[PDB]
């Protein structure tokens, strides 16, 4: 809840089809920069390159959707 | 006034924007061909953008076929469509897969009070001098003016302007720097200083104006924005904020208070014009001064689709609704101002107080809802507002309470301070002083400008800024800088009131002097003679083009190729329906309103007006005369006297019992068999009837003879069977009926026949006679000067046809009412075509009668064309007819075929709104009454008679579906008229080519 | 709920209570006639209210399972109309459903909730025409109380004054008819007055609901 | 409604339209109601008014066209009167109880007068014109008396 | 069934109007038999049908 | 009113909006109809309205803040309406 | 009209709400932390 904006109990109890995270006020903004910190390094032959997992989450994104067919 | 109006089944969602762009583009297609709209018009630019907002892959393929098919040789307008059209096919392919955009285009207007020399005041909204844009309105609002001192291609080329629509404007001259130092803009946001007041901030307002400029160049987007807005009636700000929400893709609830058909046809027309791709629109009925509706509407929005709600969320709530208070001062503050304190203040707090309990339950705290409160600058400064001032002042306290209470995460307040919007129901009463208040430097806004200024409070620059601190938008043109706004208000009025009188009463005297110095009869020849129109009801035959013009349409090889004996042709047609004949139905169908020649026919149909010749009160008269009171009515006044009553009693309406022999739909009589439990009173009867009771009841009833009178006395004993009537409230209350007062006597049908024949044949004889009138046949025996007698067919049957003479036989003999002795004759389906041959045509052609039970008339055309092509008939009637009665209507009701009527009142539907083909919430059909026939004929003989050829029936077919166990279930059996073989689609058949068939001939 | 669902399906198909197995579904019973299918849903949407998500496809042993959670010991709306029209067309004169409950209790020893089920067994096996004799009605009801016991599994002086108090009650009407006095004018003024009481409560409790009990008090 | 839209789309698709030429679907039962004998004739009088005038009238109760009906790209559903410059042929489809369906098609009358010759056409025009004036006189007199 | 047995309020079918038409005896010839798509033009002659 | 916030604004705060605001307006609105009848226009009545400094600044006042803010509008309406001779407003802002 | 503002300077304190709950939560806790400590040293005193 406090870092990514979803509750894991509601996912298990009643299996959703889609889950749009919303990025609202201060709490929402705090949550979004936890999605903006998804860069993985590999110490490239003496370098450091980070690729963001979540592509479109930028400083203007008000939401993000997780999608699935069944659940 | 507190009484509830909301319900869950009275919502109307509007979601078919994928078809109001194929409609709106083809509506722009012919208004450029025929010359309605031209290259100058900014509305075509406005209608360009409402199609660029709705761009699918299927829509460009619609556009590409219609522009590539128009032929430029014929006209100059045909070249014009292909210039704009290929320019708009250019633009839609770039905005495809791009979110839609609100961009208001039209000319920003201004006020003008002009007083005529006769002393009449007129307020006219005039296009302004140096502000021809919304991009010029932005640079005006950033300059301020004199009183704030403290600290294109459009009208000359649409097709160039239409090209400049996808392209986003690239600038760097920032309008924040266009603000003069020591000059407040006209549109400034505010900031609370730590002393506690709200003062003008440069940087907050500069972030507002700069994004407001981009809102004029590029425009706002509102995709996935969910908005509540109340108080959105016609001609107010809430209707112009609505157009800017729907245009950008928002998903908007709009609540109305006066829920009608007029209101719901207006909200359909808004969405059929502005609603972009993905936008939606809900109209729910509403009360805001009711506590139980603000509870019940916020439930219905957030609640899920499994339980009937919407399942939505909300990202803006705009509670604008207000009632007028005027002339109401502090001693006259009463229940009207106390009902209106609750609309504008303490139920706005329960909208903001009840969306938070919907986000508390669902745990939603990362999606605020920006509240947009309408505020005022004048708190007590006008005269008797009532309690308008008190309500507005209270709203300002919310800014502080966002910091201090627990609802800062669900709601964010954004108070707007709307200036002089003129036209809206609060400030439309004084438009005449708006021109004088602008003489200072104060600015007034039309509604599309405070639409523009409030939709700048939803841009993603200021939406983020609301979520840090409250946002106060002061949108006055400097209307807080005029000293004594009340004193200067009445000063401008009393000058323009007196000049409107002193220029009026002076001009009325110099015309009274002028008729004394020179008299009346010297100037009596200086008035003119006007003329009122008369009604000239025409038959509307087809207008024939010259033979040079005709062969330009048809191919050149058709001449001599085509045998005219075996081409079938409609020669006449007529009908009788709920809107009278075929002529007064087309005026209601095509136009929605009657002409002057249709109010005259619909009054002659329903028997309102009535031709008088002779003397009226001694002096001679010739003209239309009311048939009730025998007093004259002019054709100029047939409308205003009778347009109400003709629209009351024609069309789909409530079932009127006088038309259907005492049938009340609400009281449907039924008899229930009971058993007597003791013996009844002796009633006296005649000899033959009391012997009939004894043969029936046997040993139960008791008949005895009365000695003096000679008539028997009948006693019932315990164990006999009675039939006591009951009555069943029945659901189906509405049917489309031939208008109230349609008499067959007014067409010339005698009482020898009306009293003897079925009511459905009176529908047919009027429809056969009027069909020769449309055919030029004035004497039905003119058909025999050319055709033999045994070559005039009559192939025209009904679905049920004679329902009124089946209850004469199954229901009125059993009741033993006085019935005719030949009712079985008049009940057949082939006997409505007997009175067409007994009272009319005396021919000996075929009389093949169809029955289709809902398709009786396309089958009848099929039997017709098949009859003529074999030469069995050279003329034949075709047509179909059916009568509406009580018992057929009840039995379609048990089949769930016709629609229930009490379900429809619960949805808020009106009777002129319940027959709806291809609709999302259609429910069944609406059973109607009447007839309709056509007279077909060879195309060889139609040229030799000299008759109006109205059409060419190229094809007629019928088809049966397949195996099943359900009769009313339709099927695709008539899909076998397109049957051809596609094994060999390589090379063109010469047989379908027409030059080849000419060479063989 | 198995005892009520089995009757209302067997009425709409107009077949016996044994010729329809409850292991089958609604769809395999009709034949394809979709006029009948809407009639089966409407009779069950009225009767129980809670209608499942796939009624037309689920077998009837699984649908009485669903209906049992929200049905207990009631008669209902659809069920009380089919059982009063049963007596009003197939039972003799003076033999109302009150007499059809006095007979099932006195002779067969059946209280109120049991004999609500005896009438349901008598609904699907209704006569083809009206029973004529007064005892042929009782022979019909004796025959159905044992066809009800094969479903549940349960084995089973004041008339000298009723024909007297008839005479005093019928003498009373003929004196009241002679005096032209209305013995029911009290009740008709009564019954048309609880309308106006309940109408005012509808108006008055509307305002304690709108304004609140704190404001009004 | 679903069946009629589906049948029209299927036939047009099979025969080879152009993609982007949908037939415009007029509806008349919104205003008069659905009769059952008179149904195909009221649709037949309507067609010969849409042919000669070139006016496409509109279902003025289609507040929201159904979402299922978007899969038929060869139909269009209007809600307002749409006066065109020429309608060449109109379809008239009537579906009945007892699996009684059927369609007609009604070509413009000016395609008849291309197979005619100029002696014949001029002669015909005069006769029709005389008939038109005569019929008009007859209709007014009867109406009034 | 429709003019006389509803007024008596006997138990009648709910789709008797279907089965009363003249073009529905030719529906059960296409529903229980032949499954064709040819013309279904129905005559009425009242003694010469 | 205490513990009452914007989602718990209910009939108790709606009964009390009427005590503190829109029946104070009917005291000042009904003494003027008593001086209108008797023709008394040379004897004003100084109204003493209790105001507050905290309009929303505390926590859940209920609607105490709304009632107080509305009273401040009267100062302007003395200049603009017709009751300036019978009533004179004197708003006091009482502290702690 | 006459507007009397009779505050002792209570419009010059920034964040009157924040400073209100600050003074209370100190005097509430000191009323408890001086209470529960004194209740334990009397429970120790009856054990030793
Ligand atoms: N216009 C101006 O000059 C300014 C206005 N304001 C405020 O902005 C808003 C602007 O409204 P405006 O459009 O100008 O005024 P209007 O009166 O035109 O619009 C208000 C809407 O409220 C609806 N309404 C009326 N009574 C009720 C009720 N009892 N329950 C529910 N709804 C009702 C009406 O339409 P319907 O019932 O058809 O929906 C009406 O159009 C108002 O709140 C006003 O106080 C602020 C500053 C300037």
């Amino acid at each position: 809840k406090d870092t990514y904006g979803f509750s894991i109990l509601d996912i298990v109890i009643n299996n959703p089809v889609n889950l749009t995270i919303h990025f609202g006020g201060e709490k929402g903004k705090r949550i979004r920069e936890n999605y903006s910190a998804m860069i993985f390094e590999t110490i490239v032959d003496g370098k450091l390159k980070t690729e963001k997992i979540f592509k479109e989450i930028n400083e203007h994104s008000t939401s993000y959707t997780f999608r699935s067919e069944k659940g | 006034g507190v009484a509830t109006s909301f319900s869950r089944k009275k919502a109307r969602t509007f979601d078919s924007s994928w078809n109001w762009a194929k409609q709106s583009l083809l509506s722009l297609y012919f208004e450029i061909i025929h010359g309605v709209l031209k290259n100058v018009d900014r509305e075509v630019v406005s209608e360009a953008i409402n199609i660029m907002n709705r761009s699918n892959d299927a829509l460009i393929k619609f556009m590409e076929y219609h522009i590539s098919n128009t032929d430029e040789t014929k006209g100059e307008n045909y070249q014009l469509v292909k210039t704009l059209g290929e320019q708009l096919i250019e633009n839609c392919k770039q905005v495809l897969d791009v979110d839609p955009v609100y961009k208001d285009v039209a000319k920003p207007t201004g006020p003008k009070t002009a007083i005529d020399k006769n002393g009449n005041i007129t307020y006219s909204e005039e296009p302004r001098e140096k502000v021809r844009k919304l991009s010029q309105y932005v640079q005006e609002m950033a300059l301020g003016g004199p009183i704030t001192k403290e600290s294109d291609a459009l009208d000359k080329d649409s097709t160039k302007e239409v090209a400049s629509l996808p392209n986003k404007s690239t600038i760097s001259k920032t309008v924040s720097s266009t603000i003069p130092r020591e000059t407040i803009p006209f549109l400034h946001l505010r900031k609370k200083t730590p002393a506690g007041d709200w003062k003008y901030d440069r940087q907050l307002s500069s972030l507002f104006l700069d994004g407001l400029e981009k809102a004029a160049f590029n425009g706002v987007t509102f995709k996935d924005k969910y908005v509540l807005i109340t108080g959105a009636g016609k001609g107010s700000i809430g209707a112009e904020v609505l157009q800017g929400l729907l245009q950008g893709g928002a998903k908007v609830v709009v609540t109305t208070s006066r829920f009608s058909k007029q209101v719901t046809d207006y909200y359909q027309s808004i969405y059929a014009k502005y609603g972009a791709k993905g936008s939606t629109l809900i109209v729910v009925p509403f009360n805001q001064g009711s506590k139980q509706d603000v509870e019940a509407l916020i439930e219905f929005i957030y609640d899920t689709e499994k339980n009937g709600g919407l399942g939505w969320d909300l990202d803006a709530i705009i509670p604008f609704a207000a009632i007028p208070e005027q002339g109401i001062e502090l001693e006259h503050i009463d229940s009207k101002s106390e009902f209106a304190h609750r609309i504008m203040l303490t139920n706005i707090l329960r909208m903001m107080g009840c969306v938070k309990k919907q986000k508390s339950a669902r745990g939603i705290e990362t999606r605020p809802a920006q509240v947009i409160l309408p505020m005022s600058p004048n708190h007590g400064t006008f005269g008797g507002d009532g309690m308008y001032s008190e309500s507005k002042l209270s709203l300002e306290t919310l800014f502080n309470r966002w910091h201090s209470e627990s609802w800062a995460n669900q709601l964010t307040v954004c108070g707007a301070i709307i200036g002089w919007t003129r036209g809206t129901g609060l400030m439309s009463a004084n438009n005449i002083i708006a021109e004088g208040i602008e003489k200072m430097g104060v600015r007034t806004f039309s509604q599309k400008e405070m639409a523009f200024n409030l939709l700048g409070l939803l841009t993603p620059e200021v939406v983020e800024l609301c979520q840090k601190s409250p946002v106060m938008a002061d949108l006055n043109g400097g209307l807080q800088f005029v000293p004594e706004l009340k004193e200067f208000t009445a000063k401008l009025r009393k000058e323009l009131v007196e000049t409107s009188e002193v220029r009026k009463a002076v001009s009325i005297e110099t015309a009274l002097e002028h008729k004394v110095v020179n008299g009346n009869s010297a100037d009596a020849a200086y008035a003119q003679v006007e003329i009122q129109p008369r009604a000239n009801i025409q038959l509307d035959f087809p207008e024939l083009k010259p033979y040079k013009q005709v062969k330009q349409i048809a191919p050149a090889e058709l001449e001599g190729l085509l045998d005219l004996e075996r081409v079938i042709v409609v020669t006449g047609f007529a009908e009788v329906g709920p809107w009278g004949s075929a002529r007064t139905r087309w005026e209601m169908e095509a136009f929605g309103e009657f002409s002057l020649e249709g109010c005259v026919e619909m009054a002659w149909i329903m028997g309102f007006i009535s031709y008088h010749n002779g003397n009226l009160k001694g002096r001679p008269y010739t003209g239309w005369v009311d048939s009730k009171t025998k007093e004259p009515v002019d054709d100029k006044d047939v409308k205003a006297k009778y347009e109400t009553s003709i629209l009351e009693h024609s069309g789909i309406r409530l079932i009127e019992p006088e038309l259907f022999n005492g049938y009340n739909p609400e009281k449907k009589e039924m008899i229930q068999e009971v058993i007597v439990e003791e013996d009844l009173e002796p009633f006296e009867a005649s000899k033959e009837t009391a012997e009939q009771f004894k043969h029936q009841h046997g040993d139960k009833v008791d008949i005895f003879e009365i000695p003096e009178t000679g008539e028997y006395s009948v006693k019932l004993l315990k164990g006999a069977t009675l039939y006591i009537p009951k009555a069943l409230r029945f659901d189906r209350l509405v049917a489309g009926q031939i208008p109230t007062g349609w008499n067959a006597k007014t067409y010339g049908i005698s009482d020898d026949i009306i009293s003897q024949v079925d009511p459905i044949t009176l529908f047919v004889l009027v429809s056969v006679v009027e069909a020769f009138i449309a055919s030029g046949i004035t004497d039905p025996y003119e058909m025999y000067k050319y055709v033999h007698v045994s070559e005039v067919g009559n192939c025209s049957g009904s679905g049920m046809g004679g329902v009124s003479a089946l209850r004469g036989m199954f229901k009125d003999r059993f009741k033993d009412e006085p019935v005719q002795n030949d009712i079985l004759q008049e009940s057949f389906i082939n006997t409505m075509s007997a009175w067409v041959n007994m009272l009319l045509i005396s021919s000996s052609g075929p009389i093949k009668t169809p029955v289709g039970a809902c398709a009786t008339s396309v089958e009848s055309v099929d039997i017709g064309v098949e009859t003529i092509l074999s030469g069995k008939a050279r003329i034949c009637i075709v047509g179909g007819y059916d009568d509406f009665q009580e018992e057929g209507s009840f039995e379609f009701g048990n089949m769930k075929a016709t629609s229930n009527t009490l379900e429809e009142f619960e949805h808020g539907r009106t009777p002129a709104e319940m027959s709806r083909p291809a609709t999302t919430t259609r429910n069944g059909f609406m059973e109607a009454q009447g007839a309709g026939i056509q007279i077909i004929m060879q195309a060889d003989l139609a040229l030799k008679m000299g008759v109006p050829i109205y059409g060419i029936v190229a094809m007629a077919a019928t088809a049966t579906d397949k195996i099943g166990r359900s009769v009313p279930a339709p099927g695709k059996g008539i899909l076998t008229t397109a049957r051809e073989h596609h094994s060999s689609v390589k090379y063109a058949s010469p047989n379908l080519n027409m030059k080849y068939r000419k060479r063989q001939l | 709920a198995s005892l009520l669902l089995h009757v209302l399906v067997a009425h709409k198909l107009k077949k016996s209570l044994d010729s329809i197995p409850m292991s089958k579904t609604i769809k395999d019973l009709v034949g394809g006639k979709s006029t009948v299918q809407n009639e089966i849903l409407g009779d069950l949407g009225k009767e129980f209210g809670t209608t499942p998500e796939k009624p037309e496809e689920t077998p009837l042993e699984e649908l009485a399972e669903t209906f049992q959670d929200t049905f207990s010991g009631a008669l209902g709306k659809q069920s009380s109309s089919l059982l009063s029209r049963l007596i009003s067309s197939k039972m003799p004169g003076g033999f109302t459903i009150t007499v059809a409950r006095k007979y099932l209790q006195t002779r067969w020893g059946l209280p109120s909730g049991r004999q609500d089920g005896v009438l349901l067994v008598a609904l699907s096996n209704e006569p083809a025409a009206r029973l004529g004799s007064e005892a042929d009605a009782k022979a019909f009801l004796d025959s159905m109380a044992q066809k009800y016991a094969s479903i549940v599994g349960v084995d089973l002086l004041e008339e000298i004054t009723k024909d007297h108090k008839v005479l005093a009650r019928q003498q009373l009407q003929v004196l009241a008819r002679y005096l032209k006095m209305d013995l029911d004018n009290g009740e008709r003024k009564f019954l048309k007055e609880k309308d106006t009481v309940a109408e005012l409560q509808a108006q008055l409790d509307y305002l304690n609901a709108e304004l609140g009990e704190f404001f009004v008090n | 409604d679903k069946n009629e839209s589906a049948t029209i789309n299927e036939m047009m698709k099979h025969l080879g339209r152009s993609e982007g030429n949908p037939v415009i679907g007029v509806f008349q039962k919104f205003l008069t109601g659905h009769p059952k004998g008179a149904a195909g004739a009221w649709m037949m009088n309507g067609a010969l008014q849409i042919l000669n005038s070139g006016i496409i009238p509109g279902n003025r109760n289609a507040d929201n066209v159904d979402k299922i009906l978007e899969q038929f790209e060869y139909v269009l559903y209007p809600s307002k009167t749409l006066k065109t410059d020429g309608v060449r042929a109109v379809s008239i489809t009537s579906f009945g109880f007892g699996q009684k369906g059927g369609q007609a098609i009604v070509v413009h009358p000016d395609y008849l007068y291309g197979a005619i010759t100029e002696d014949r056409y001029n002669e015909y025009v005069a006769k029709v014109s005389a008939r038109e004036k005569s019929a008009y006189k007859f209709f007014h007199n009867g109406m009034i008396y």
